[PDB]
């Protein structure tokens, strides 16, 4: 009928364990893990083993995984027990549950039975960390990193505490001193904490927001034509200049090629010292400023 | 170079502790087949 | 749709005696197959939570937790 309703149906099909049961599973899971590593090291070093001993060693490797999976399936209810408390903070319940299961996995990987502590005592840390670590990683569409997500929560914490001490929302200078940071830092943090909004959202009636965004780089027909008319006007001026003079002005700004060129690079094509190119440039520019040549382009200024 | 289940196990128990554990586990299967 | 009208009081004797005035109400009751308080509370349970095996405690807290607290 419902997705989550289906998952709880199946996790409940495994009976919860007791302390002695946990310790045993934690032993077999550990022996199988060492039995596996032992055999791998042997091939590198040689060290063949008794044909029979190797047989029941490989079975211990195989047997440890049943202990691993049996231990996980028994404490799945614990994950859901912890995940419920974090719904509605930007993550679906199932995603919280799965990330919690990841923490449960490591808890099993890192569990120590010799300490004699109940499993739920230690596994709760890993499930809680795996869920919150996941929320910082995913809950936001723009994905602030963890340390920055940590300072945001700490800042809001401070504002909350202070608000009760002061009776009013604090000013940036007060939060800056209370957190031991600069007032321009806390302001920069409050800009990061902004969360996005949906274009597909609608605003009054039947009009989605998305239809109001301008395309900035869209070609504006009134300017692109004048640009074409402008580059034709410049083509006229070049015919008035000396053939060497017109060639220099282009290459310096790369009108034909589309890329500028430095003087030394303009010296190779014309086989002259780069200073001479600078001199020719200066004389030709001043002549371009001459009253006759530039009169038309004044109006084309903007 | 990840951090694997072996690394996490070796960090908390020496090879002599693991070896003695393996010996116990080996004797269990040893008793099963040998002793009725 | 159309839970038997009798199952609700079974969820909560002499059901016929106190309401003997209505002839049709007794006709619907005669058509109701459930008998007893716990046996019919399972009938009403199956439709409220489709997919959960009832518990002896959950059956009784089901009806009271729903509408009376």
């Amino acid at each position: 009928a419902d997705s989550v309703r289906a998952y709880l149906k199946q996790i409940g099909k495994v009976a919860l364990l007791n302390a002695e049961e946990e310790v045993e599973l934690a032993k077999r899971i550990e022996a199988g893990l060492y039995a596996t590593q032992k055999l791998a090291e042997l091939a590198e070093k040689g060290e063949k083993l008794p044909v029979q001993q190797r047989r029941d060693m490989q079975w211990i490797c195989r047997d440890g995984d049943r202990a691993k999976n049996h231990l996980l399936e028994a404490n799945l209810r614990l994950v859901v027990s912890l995940a419920k408390r974090y719904t509605g903070r930007g993550m679906a319940f199932l995603d919280l549950i799965q990330e919690g299961n990841l923490g449960l996995i490591r808890a099993v990987e890192k569990f120590d039975y010799t300490k004699g502590y109940k499993f739920s005592t230690y596994a709760t840390w890993w499930i809680r960390q795996a869920i919150t670590r996941a929320m910082a990683d995913q809950a936001r569409t723009i994905r602030i990193p963890v340390h920055m997500v940590e300072v945001i929560n700490k800042l809001g914490r401070i504002q909350r505490e202070l608000l009760q001490d002061l009776g009013r929302e604090p000013t940036p200078e007060e939060l800056a001193k209370e957190m031991d940071i600069t007032p321009e830092k806390v302001l920069e943090i409050q800009q990061y904490a902004r969360e996005p909004i949906s274009l597909d959202q609608t605003i009054e009636g039947d009009s989605q927001l998305g239809d109001f965004i301008e395309d900035s780089e869209a070609v504006v027909a009134v300017d692109a034509v004048s640009f074409t008319l402008l580059q034709d006007q410049l083509q006229s001026v070049l015919e008035t200049l000396s053939e060497r003079e017109a060639g220099v002005v282009r290459l310096r700004f790369g009108l034909t090629d589309g890329q500028p060129r430095t003087l030394d690079e303009i010296g190779q094509v014309y086989g002259v010292t780069r200073e001479r190119i600078r001199q020719i440039e200066s004389k030709t520019m001043s002549k371009l400023r001459h009253p006759s040549r530039s009169q038309v382009l004044r109006d084309y200024l903007d | 170079p990840p951090r694997t289940h072996w690394d996490m196990l070796l960090e908390r128990r020496s090879v002599e502790e693991l070896e003695e554990l393996l010996k116990e586990r080996l004797d269990l299967i040893k008793a099963k087949r040998r002793g009725t | 749709r159309r839970q038997p009208v009798t199952v609700l009081l079974k969820a909560l004797e002499q059901i016929v005696e106190r309401f003997g005035f209505s002839e049709i109400m007794m006709g619907t009751l005669e058509k109701d197959t459930t008998s007893g308080t716990d046996e019919a509370l399972l009938d009403i349970y199956r439709k409220l939570r489709p997919g959960e095996p009832p518990t002896k405690e959950s059956a009784q807290t089901l009806l009271e937790n729903l509408f009376f607290k």
